[PDB]
């Protein structure tokens, strides 16, 4: 792996992760969120 | 296949001098910034032994062994040469299956 | 009866929802997840290079606890793995002075 | 939204337009069909893409937690160290969450604004040569063939060319 | 403001409308104020969610802890103080700025709701009424209380009044 | 931009207007540029307060302090370093982001001031002039310099020109 945490390794291109704060290697930035999703498109109609 | 060719085939060096064994890879064995070359020592009449991993760092191995090189060609340097160094030395690459070894170089 | 032109905007079968200050769960046509939530549940090698102490502690390793023979001559490591409360520490009881400062030095090695 | 277009005076989007975000639906004698305004769509794509890339860029100097060990008589600095780590983790989580919430809101209003501008782009060209139906549609006071439709779509409408036949059609009404 | 309505082309608010933020008439049956329930409720929901979101985003804020140190721990004492003040200053900035920024957006949000309400009526009336340019539309036809109610709930039947409107435009 | 005016329906700025940011004519007495003093001063006040508010919000920023440690204090040395870099990185983000965000709002603020200025004139002129659709209104009557000045200071007497305008519309 390229990024390791005490719970397991990370294979991701996400800029954020919520696996565990203590990591080593090229890693996403840890955050305490359950969810981080950006709107890119527009408001969808039903 | 990454054909590994060692040179010279047999090397006789005076005691207390410098043995210089070369390795040449058909294609590079060298990405992630590190070289994935390894040197092995087979003292006569027994299984091979690990000397150098990723081309430069020693595994309980005396400093007399200088792992050097990058890319397509490398070199195991034994200096000073001691008595218990009679062996055939092998370089093997791990950069890409199938794992391939050198012909091997016998030291006298 | 007459020719006409209309201005309008895209829509699709997306169910992806997104949050804002004034509104929650806003279905949107396109969204990008930027939070990674999965790992392989395993300790792994780091860029082709770890020293796993198993049931040994750093003290046990460095002082040479006889139950720690696996590590008599360990190769280069990427990172070091130690259990929370390893069994094989100081087999003969006592103390390791400035132990934490020694673990710190290790972590830079 | 902020600009009254998306889910506003234009009540609904078109499943039918698929080659872009904003565009036109025309209807003449030669037939009807959807078409995306390539220009305003590309502008929005560039804007949103730069936005996404800017958000990810601004976060490269974020805090990175480091393992540190302490003994039973170092409980104070252990706790200080923990508070420091959680401290920054909480700050940066706020920063990421808030940034996403704020720019999401601006993004939705950005699309709303691109649409309202597109509508105005057509309106300011057509003037009295067409009637504002008030739903995003303009009913023409003259004949608009496919080539005429294309001139409205690429901002080359020749208002005075149709001015007379438009004016005459307005006045029998 | 940003959208030209509040303190803009509509120069002033009405003390008289009290059942809402935004709203509307004057015909033969008489005049009176009325709030647009829909746009008002939308704004109330938006602002309320905004307030609740601001208070929500702050639950993981820094909390200072008492810690004691002796005369030979002045360095970590000071480090600890800088750390505490450090976070206190950050979170004070975050609260102050968030309030300033969302206040500005809130005022413009109301401005936008109003401008949208005006446009909602305008796009219905079209040539059936005249834009006085002050938030008022003068009708080209008779608009009884039920007609007033259709404009207010978005069910104006434009073509029903189209003819009597057109005739009244043309003697003008 | 957000409001469709700057680099929008008004495609380009005027090198010629130099006494302000936003402004205005062409009649028989001659043509010339003039800045709308009111909307310009409002924008100047807004931007100046904005700049001053940004610099103000940053006075309680982190200030790094020299601290020394020995070979057996490597842990708190590192803790201290992480703390300092920690705050330096936070405040650098805060300054960079604040500037990026308020820059974007500033450009759209100008766009909005312009679009409001155009609407200010439009709502005065009504059918007394024709929207050319490029920021210009072609008059349906004679507008001398004093008339030009009434449009510019919001005192246009619409009904005074109403009749001569209406007559000129109808031969068209
Ligand atoms: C967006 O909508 C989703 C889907 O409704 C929301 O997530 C849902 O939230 C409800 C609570 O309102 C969850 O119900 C909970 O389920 C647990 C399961 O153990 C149970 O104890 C109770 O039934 C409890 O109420 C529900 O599981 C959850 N669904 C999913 C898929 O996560 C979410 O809240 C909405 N987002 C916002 C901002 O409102």
């Amino acid at each position: 792996t390229k990024c390791q945490t005490p719970m397991g390794a990370i294979n991701s291109s996400m800029p954020f992760h919520n696996i565990h704060p203590l990591t080593i290697g090229e890693c996403p930035k840890y955050v305490k969120s359950n969810r981080l999703v950006l709107a890119t498109g527009l408001r969808n109609t039903p | 296949d990454i054909v590994l060719t060692q040179s010279p085939g047999s090397l006789t060096v005076s005691l207390g001098q410098r043995a210089t064994i070369s390795c040449r890879a058909s294609e590079s064995v060298d990405n992630f910034g590190k070289s994935f070359m390894h040197w092995y020592q087979q003292k006569p009449g027994q299984s091979p032994k690990l000397l150098i991993y990723r081309a430069s760092n020693r595994e309980g191995i005396p400093a007399r062994f200088n792992g050097s090189g990058s890319g397509t060609d490398f070199a195991l340097t034994i200096n000073p040469v001691e008595a218990d160094d009679v062996a055939t030395y092998f370089c093997q690459q791990s950069n890409e299956d199938p794992r391939t070894f050198g012909g091997g170089t016998k030291l006298e | 009866p007459g020719d006409q032109i209309c201005i309008g905007y895209h829509a699709n079968n997306s169910t992806e929802q997104v949050d804002t200050i004034m509104e929650k769960n806003v279905t949107v046509t396109h969204a990008q997840d930027i939070l990674e939530k999965t790992h392989n549940g395993k300790l792994c090698d780091l860029n082709g290079v770890p020293l796993i102490l198993r049931d040994c502690s750093v003290a046990g390793w460095l002082l040479g606890n006889p139950m720690c023979d696996e590590f008599i001559n360990v190769p280069e490591w990427s990172y070091i793995v130690e259990k929370a409360s390893p069994a094989n520490d100081l087999c003969y009881p006592g103390d390791f002075n400035d132990y934490e400062e020694l673990k710190h030095l290790l972590s830079r090695t | 939204g902020l600009f009254g277009a998306i889910a506003g005076f234009i009540e609904g989007g078109w499943q039918g337009m698929v080659d872009g975000w904003y565009g036109y639906h025309h209807s003449n004698e030669q037939g009807s069909g959807y078409a995306a305004d390539k220009e305003s769509t590309q502008k929005a794509i560039d804007g949103v893409t730069n936005k996404v890339n800017s958000i990810i860029d601004k976060m490269n100097t974020q805090f990175e937690a480091v393992g540190r060990e302490f003994n039973n008589l170092e409980r104070r600095i252990e706790n200080l160290n923990k508070q420091m780590e959680d401290g920054f983790l909480d700050v940066w989580t706020y920063n990421a969450e808030l940034l996403v919430l704020m720019e999401n809101e601006r993004t939705l209003d950005f699309h709303d604004s691109n649409v309202k501008n597109l509508y105005d782009k057509v309106r300011l060209q057509l003037r009295d040569n067409a009637k504002e139906l008030g739903n995003g549609c303009f009913e023409f006071y003259h004949k608009c063939d496919n080539e005429c439709m294309e001139s409205v779509k690429n901002g080359t409408y020749d208002y005075p060319q149709y001015s007379e036949e438009a004016r005459l059609n307005r006045e029998e009404i």
